[PDB]
C-alpha cells in the first residue's frame, strides 16, 4: 500500500462524495460517516456493492488496497483515475455511467473481468494494456472499430452487442472464445468467426447494415453482399416494395422514385457447438 | 374482479358497433353496453320448428350504409337472415325470404360458416364459406349481393361462386376457420384434406376479389407453423392486426402492415382434431401476396376433379417457425388477440381449459406471461374484441362458455410475480418494483427500497457435495436470480461461479436464472456467486479423495 492515512480520520473527510461515504458507513458497519476510521478497517474491504447510488466520484478508494469486488453499475461516475492503483482488483463493473477514460486501468494486471456497458464509449484502445481479461462486456456503446481486441487473448466472454461494429476480422484468433454476443451492430459477413470452435453460446440477431447511396433507377439492381462462415451469400427473407431475388443479386421495379429500399435476412448458424441465428436488414439510399 | 356478463345459453359471435355490443348466442341476441357489460337490450330468435330445433347464431353484420341496422343469420331456417333496425339513436326486426334451382337468400350452413360483408359499389355484398355433406344448395364460398330493396340477396353469374363437386361433397369437408378483408383482397382460413383422398390435414389461406360478384383471383396456399423440425398443421384461431415497432423490424414490416397471427396445433394421427400441443406465428399478408404473385400448382382439385377464371391451388406449403420457440408445446392454445403498447406487441391468448394470458411476442426469444390464470373451466372461445385507443388503455372481451369477460390490456398488477426476476421481467407499461420481500408498485412501496434494476443472488443447495481432487465433475448450483437485466431481459451473461481462488467453467447453453451447471476441477471451500449485481456464498464443497 503506496497510499494510506496515517491517523484516525472521519469518513466523511475521506471519501468526499456524499453517497461513496455513506456507502462506507453501512459497509464497515459504522453508524455515521461522521465516525472515524482506521487505516486498519479500510484494508479489511474486500467487495463493494453500491449499484445505483448516485455516485459522482470514487475519491478515497485509494485507501482500500486490499479491494477485489467492485459493483458501480448505475451511477454518474466519469473518471476512474482513483482506481489506477488497487494492485488487487479482479471484476470492476460500470455499466450505465459515463467513463470513456479507460486508460486508468493500465495497471490492474489481476483485472479479469471488466464490464462497461452503456457509458458512450467509442474509443476502446486503452484495452491493449489488459491481456489477461477473460470477460469483458462492452455492450451498447458507439464502439466502431475493435482492432485492440486482437491482443485480449485469454478472454473467455465477449459481448459486443449493440455497437456499429461492420468490421469482425480482428476477432479471427480469439480461439478461446465460448460465449460471443453480436447482435445489433452491422455485421455483413461471418467469414470472421470460421474457426472458433470453442463457442458455446452465440448470438448475431437484428443487425442494421447499410450501403452506399445508389442513383434511383427504373429497373433497380442491387447486389447481395451478405455473406456466411464459409462465404457463401445468404439467400434474402423477405423484400421491400415487391423485390426480387435472382441470385445473386436484388431486384426492384421502381416505375416511381422513392428514397430507399431494403431487405431482411434470416440464416441459422452453428459455429462449433453454439447454434445461432445469423439476421438483419440491408438498408439501399437512392437519389 | 372485472366486468363479466354471463347468458342463458352459449355465445357464438361479438361484434362491437358505437359503445354497444352485439351477443349472438343460441336462441337469442344480446345487446350490452360496453362500459360495464351491462345488458340493456335482446331479442328471442329463440326456438324455431320445423320438429324444435334451436337456432345457433352464425354471423352479425352491422351497416349503417342505408340505414343504422344489424343482420343476423340462423341455424334453423336454411341459414336466412334477418335485419334488425334501430329506431333513431339505438324490436322493429325484418327478414329475407322469397324456382327452386338454387337459393340466395339461404345464406349460411349449420356445419359452420364465415360472414364478411363489404359495400364494394352501391350494393352490400355478402361473402360466405359453408361447411357441407349430403342434402338439397348452400355454396362453400359465395358472394351473393343484397339488393337496395332491402329484403333478398342475390347471385350474378355462374362464377359468384365456387363449391365442392357433388362426388366429394362428404368424402372430404372443409371447416372455415376464420376471414377477413385486405389489401383489396378477401381472404379466407381453412382446414382441409391434404389431397384428395389423403389421410392428413391442411391449413389453408383463400384468396380472390370481387367485381359485381366477381371472385376473379382464386387461389389456395397452405400454410405451416414448424418448430425447429416438428409441424403444427392445424389451425385453431387466427387474428390480424399491425405489429409493435419492435416485432416488425426483425421481420421486415411497417407499421401499418397488416400481420396473421395465427395459432397451429399438432394435429391427431390421420385427423384433424388436435393434441395438446400448440404453436404460433405470424405471416405478413404482402409477404403471402408475394408469393401468391409467383409461379408451382394445380387446379383446384376439389373444384374440377383430377381432370375463363381458373380457381387454382398451390402443391407446397409455405413455412414460418414458432414466435414461442416451444413455449406452449404442451398445451391447447385456442383463442389470440394481438395489441401494441410502446415498442411491444403483446398476444393475449387462451387454452382449452380456460386460460387467459398475455404475453410479450418477440422474433428474438420467448417472454414469461405477464398475466395468466384461469378464466372459467369452460375452454376460450377464437371470438374475440380489441378497443384499444390513444388517451386510453383499452381492453378484450373474451369469451368462455356462457361468458364473456372485458379483460385489461395493461394486465392485472403486479402482486402476483413470485421473486425479483419474474416481478422485474414485467413489460414497462405494468409499472412494478421489487420491495425486498415482495413485488408491487411504486408507491405502495414499505422500505424505501423499490428497484426496477436490480436483483441479487441467493444459493439454496449444490450438488454434490463433495468431489474428488482433479476431477473436474459437474456441480449443480439450485437457487434464485442467477441472472442480470439488461436491455429489458434477463439473462446469464455475466454470471460468474468461483471456487475460492479458481473459478468455475460454467456451461451457459444448459444453465437458468435458477440452475447453475458448470465443470469445477482441478479441503472445505466457500463457493460464490455473482450475477454481476452482487455476490453469494455456500461454504460447504469440499475436494476429497476417496
Amino acid at each position: 500500500a503506496m497510499e494510506t492515512i496515517t491517523v484516525p480520520t472521519p469518513i466523511k473527510q475521506i471519501f468526499s462524495d456524499d453517497a461513496f461515504a455513506e456507502t462506507i458507513k453501512d459497509n464497515l458497519k459504522k453508524k455515521s460517516v461522521t465516525d472515524a476510521v482506521t487505516q486498519n478497517e479500510l484494508n479489511s474491504i474486500d467487495q463493494i456493492i453500491a449499484n445505483n447510488s448516485d455516485i459522482k466520484s470514487v475519491q478515497g478508494i485509494q485507501y482500500l488496497p486490499n479491494v477485489t469486488k467492485l459493483f458501480l453499475n448505475g451511477n454518474k461516475l466519469t473518471d476512474i483515475k482513483p482506481l489506477a492503483n488497487l494492485k488487487n482488483l479482479g471484476w470492476l463493473f460500470l455499466d450505465e455511467n459515463k467513463v470513456k477514460d479507460l486508460s486508468s486501468l493500465k495497471d490492474l494486471k489481476k483485472l479479469k473481468s471488466l464490464s462497461l456497458e452503456h457509458n458512450g464509449i467509442s474509443d476502446i484502445n486503452g484495452l491493449v494494456h489488459l491481456p489477461q481479461l477473460e470477460s469483458l462486456y462492452l455492450g451498447n456503446n458507439k464502439i466502431t472499430d475493435i482492432t485492440v481486441l486482437s491482443r485480449l487473448t485469454k478472454l473467455d466472454t465477449l459481448s459486443l452487442e449493440d455497437n456499429q461494429i461492420s468490421d469482425i476480422v480482428p476477432l479471427a484468433g480469439l480461439t478461446k472464445l465460448q460465449n460471443l454476443y453480436l447482435s445489433k451492430n452491422h455485421i455483413s459477413d461471418l467469414r470472421a468467426l470460421a474457426g472458433l470452435k470453442n463457442l458455446d453460446v452465440l448470438e448475431l440477431f437484428s443487425q442494421e447494415c447499410l450501403n452506399k447511396p445508389i442513383n434511383h433507377q427504373s429497373n433497380l439492381v442491387v447486389p447481395n453482399t451478405v455473406k456466411n462462415t464459409d462465404g457463401s451469400l445468404v439467400t434474402p427473407e423477405i423484400i421491400s416494395d415487391d423485390g426480387d431475388y435472382e441470385k445473386p443479386n436484388v431486384k426492384w421495379h421502381l416505375p416511381e422514385f422513392t428514397n430507399e429500399v431494403s431487405f431482411i435476412f434470416y440464416q441459422p448458424v452453428t459455429i462449433g457447438k453454439a447454434k445461432a441465428r445469423f439476421h438483419g436488414r440491408v438498408t439501399q439510399p437512392l437519389k | 374482479q372485472l366486468p363479466n356478463f354471463t347468458a342463458e345459453t352459449p355465445i357464438q359471435n361479438v361484434i362491437l358497433h358505437e359503445h354497444h355490443i352485439f351477443l349472438g348466442a343460441t336462441n337469442y341476441i344480446y345487446v350490452l353496453n360496453e362500459e360495464d357489460l351491462q345488458k340493456v337490450a335482446e331479442y328471442k330468435t329463440g326456438p324455431v320448428l320445423e320438429v324444435w330445433k334451436d337456432n345457433i347464431n352464425m354471423a352479425l353484420v352491422v351497416d349503417t350504409y342505408y340505414d343504422d341496422q344489424l343482420i343476423s343469420c340462423g341455424s334453423v331456417n336454411r341459414g336466412t337472415c334477418q335485419r334488425h333496425v334501430f329506431p333513431h339513436n339505438h324490436s322493429e326486426v325484418h327478414c329475407i325470404f322469397s324456382e327452386p334451382s338454387q337459393c340466395p337468400d339461404c345464406v349460411v350452413s349449420a356445419l359452420g360458416a364465415k360472414v364478411l360483408s363489404s359495400v364494394k359499389d352501391r350494393f352490400i355484398n355478402f361473402f360466405v364459406g359453408n361447411t357441407i355433406n349430403s342434402s338439397y344448395p348452400l355454396h362453400s364460398i359465395s358472394v351473393r349481393r343484397l339488393k337496395e330493396t332491402k329484403d333478398g340477396f342475390m347471385f350474378l353469374t355462374d362464377q359468384s361462386y365456387i363449391d365442392v363437386l357433388p362426388e366429394f361433397r362428404d368424402s372430404y369437408p372443409i371447416k372455415y376457420v376464420h376471414a377477413f378483408e385486405s389489401n383489396n383482397f378477401i381472404y379466407f382460413l381453412t382446414v382441409q384434406r391434404e389431397t384428395l383422398d389423403a389421410q392428413t390435414f391442411h391449413t389453408r389461406i383463400i384468396r380472390f376479389c370481387s367485381i359485381n360478384s366477381g371472385l376473379h383471383s382464386y387461389m389456395e396456399m397452405p400454410l405451416e407453423c414448424i418448430l425447429t423440425k416438428e409441424v403444427f398443421n392445424i389451425l385453431q384461431a387466427a387474428y390480424v392486426s399491425k405489429p409493435g415497432a419492435q416485432l416488425a423490424r426483425q421481420i421486415g414490416a411497417s407499421l401499418n402492415d397488416d400481420i396473421l397471427f395465427a395459432v397451429f396445433a399438432q394435429s391427431k394421427p390421420d385427423s384433424a382434431e388436435p393434441m395438446d400441443r400448440s404453436a404460433m406465428c405470424a405471416f405478413p399478408i404482402k409477404y403471402v401476396n408475394d408469393f401468391f404473385n409467383k409461379i408451382n400448382v394445380r387446379c383446384l382439385q376439389h373444384f374440377y376433379g383430377p381432370n375463363d377464371e381458373y380457381r387454382t391451388e398451390f402443391t407446397t406449403a409455405l413455412q414460418r417457425v414458432d414466435l414461442f420457440m416451444g413455449q406452449f408445446s404442451e398445451v391447447l392454445l385456442t383463442s389470440i388477440s394481438t395489441f401494441i403498447k410502446g415498442d411491444l406487441t403483446i398476444a393475449n391468448l387462451g387454452t382449452s381449459e380456460g386460460r387467459f394470458m398475455q404475453v410479450v411476442v418477440s422474433r428474438s426469444g420467448p417472454s414469461t406471461p405477464h398475466v395468466n390464470f384461469l378464466l372459467d373451466s369452460h375452454p376460450v372461445s377464437p371470438e374475440v374484441i380489441v378497443e384499444h385507443t390513444l388517451n386510453q388503455n383499452g381492453y378484450t372481451l373474451v369469451i368462455t362458455g356462457k361468458k364473456i369477460t372485458k379483460i385489461p390490456l395493461n394486465g392485472l398488477g403486479c402482486r402476483h410475480f413470485q421473486s425479483c426476476s419474474q416481478c422485474l421481467s414485467a413489460p414497462p407499461f405494468v409499472q412494478c418494483g421489487w420491495c425486498h420481500d415482495k413485488c408491487v408498485r411504486s408507491e405502495e412501496c414499505l422500505s424505501g427500497t423499490w428497484t426496477q434494476q436490480i436483483c441479487l443472488p441467493a444459493i439454496y443447495k449444490v450438488f454434490p457435495n463433495s468431489a474428488p481432487l482433479e476431477g473436474g465433475t459437474r456441480l449443480t448450483i439450485c437457487g434464485w436470480d442467477f441472472g442480470f437485466r439488461r436491455n429489458n431481459k434477463f439473462d446469464l451473461k455475466k454470471t460468474r461461479v468461483l471456487l475460492g481462488n479458481e473459478s468455475c467453467t460454467l456451461t451457459l447453453s444448459e444453465s437458468t436464472m435458477n440452475t447453475l451447471k458448470c465443470t469445477v476441477g482441478p479441503f472445505n471451500m466457500s463457493i460464490i456467486i455473482s450475477n454481476g449485481h452482487g455476490t453469494t456464498q455456500y461454504s460447504t464443497f469440499s475436494y476429497v479423495d476417496p
